[PDB]
């Protein structure tokens, strides 16, 4: 539960003119970055990279270089009904819908992964929709070798 | 010559609609860190010959 | 001429016959 | 077992001229209200709403507004043979037939949900039939995405 | 003209009996908070295109 | 006339042939 500190080794800031909009994470062996979040990621050898991909899932996936295979996190694919965590608190997974406390997310906190317990990345936060006291997430998880994005009713992209 | 040009604007369209259907059917398999389901290796000519 | 415009005239409606079926499936999932 | 207090956030009184007949509950994301209970529910933005639905199940189901998604309860679909609870006491589920003590229900207490333990709504009380020392309920439960109303022999609607 | 009117009072009746059978077969799926069983999406033109 | 009154005469008995079968099923459940 102290192992949220290792996200800084597998995260990068992406800026459009000088201001940070989102984050390009580094799950597994592929740079993932949400397709809406624009700019140039703050890393030279990760900049010159042809990786423009699909937009039905809203991702933009890459292939990481060989000298940075060991700076990556650990991916997994199973999730039980439990208690997961990311940088701005602690979440839970009930019925296929991650929920956070209202106000812990701000417009500009996309690309944040979600760890389970062992520092294993489960999904990618990219949205949110205010139900009231709680708010649920729009999120891009993968069941098994097939990413499927989830979107509740009336979200907006952070 | 117009019939000699209505072929090439009707043989590229049926080749354009295979490259689109090749793309849309296996685009999530390239995004995840995962395999290719080798039945679709046989039917669709997939770019993972076995890599990525 | 009917043989020429019936081959690739029949190729084209089979190329649509795939793409109608593929977008019927992998919009759903 | 103290969590029967949260029914007041997900209940409303419906009156026909000035007297309360029943209750329009707010399970999940859909306003449910028994089709027999008449009048106008005591909420303005829940009044102007076109939701007249089927009568074989005796329900009248709606779609809740977006600014009240977070005032709803939690639905579930499984029930074991145990000890459930609602506002006027404590019930049990034996053989697909909820039973209450005789006299705990009055003609005018429809729309009352039934919680399980975790404050998860299971079904909707809308009837009753006097067996004697005990009385069983007519009730609208859902097994899995299919509401099925149950009715014992010779009931009357509260 | 009566034969020109016995068509419209016999082509609406066979269209009325499809809207009723469309209604009665999927009315519980709209009441619960649940899904649509996508086989019946293919056969019956359901109003949940995927929503509600 | 038999062709006109045999098409939609045969459409109508198929529309009843669904509704007799659907109300045989989803009255039961």
């Amino acid at each position: 539960r102290m192992c949220m500190k290792i996200e800084n080794d597998c995260i990068f800031e992406v800026k459009l003119d000088g201001k940070v909009t989102g984050y390009a994470c580094l799950v597994g062996d592929k740079v993932m970055k949400p397709a809406h979040v624009k700019g140039v990621i703050d890393n030279p050898d990760l900049a010159k990279l042809t990786y423009k991909k699909s937009s039905k899932y809203d991702l933009e996936c890459a292939q990481i270089p060989v000298h940075m295979k060991s700076d990556a996190s650990k991916y997994t694919h199973e999730k039980p009904e439990g208690h997961y965590n990311w940088h701005h608190g602690a979440v839970q997974y009930s019925g296929g819908r991650f929920t956070i406390p209202t106000g812990a997310g701000k417009p500009g906190d996309s690309g944040r992964p979600i760890f389970d317990n062992k520092g294993r990345v489960v999904a990618i936060v990219l949205g949110g929709a205010n139900e009231g006291a709680r708010t649920a997430l729009s999120v891009v998880t993968w069941t098994k070798d097939m990413v499927t994005r989830y979107t509740p009713e009336g979200t907006e992209e952070w | 010559s117009a019939a000699g040009l209505a072929v090439v604007l009707s043989l590229l369209a049926s080749c354009y609609m295979f490259a689109t259907a090749r793309r849309k059917c296996l685009t999530p398999y390239a995004l995840t860190p995962g395999a290719v389901v080798p039945v679709t290796l046989g039917v669709l000519c997939c770019a993972p010959r076995a890599h990525a | 001429v009917q043989r020429v415009a019936g081959g690739l005239g029949g190729l084209t409606l089979a190329a649509v016959a795939v793409l109608i079926l593929v977008t019927c499936v992998t919009m759903r999932r």
